[PDB]
């Protein structure tokens, strides 16, 4: 389990984000996303993350879901 | 490596067989260097007007990075 903790340089430009976007046959909308873990950048439509380190969290057992062992 | 201490810092490192990565402002500076130090690939050259060089160095480094930065 991993949440975010640091970004190094987010960069959004709704201007190009409009242009990058497209319409499926579904009629819905989407765009392309790329991850380059050698460069540690994610890019999607008009937003690109650079250096988005995240990190581990503890799973908190919820003891109301303790199964019955017979 | 266009500049003063760069040029030397290159020569010193090359003498010892180190993979070099230099950055440069001008097209013509790529020129000079390439001539002078022949042992230089085109992979060696990134930009300096910019932050681009982080990307460039992270490619040919396999996201491993460099050993010393001057």
């Amino acid at each position: 389990l991993y949440l975010p903790t640091r970004f190094t340089s987010i960069r959004i430009d709704p201007v190009t984000h409009r242009q990058k976007l497209y319409t499926l046959q579904d009629t819905t909308q989407a765009a392309d996303v790329v991850v380059d873990r050698n460069l540690n950048t994610v890019v999607a439509g008009g937003a690109l993350f650079l250096g988005a380190h995240s990190s581990v969290a503890p799973r908190r057992p919820q003891e109301h879901l303790k199964p019955i062992l017979e | 490596g266009s500049g003063g201490v760069g040029q030397a810092a290159i020569a010193i490192a090359l003498s010892r067989g180190c993979r070099v990565f230099t950055t440069v402002g001008s097209a013509e500076k790529r020129a000079y260097l390439q001539a002078r130090f022949p042992q230089l690939d085109e992979t060696c050259f990134a930009n300096s007007r910019d932050t681009s060089f982080e990307q460039h160095v992270l490619r040919h480094t396999a996201g491993k990075g460099v050993d010393l930065v001057l």
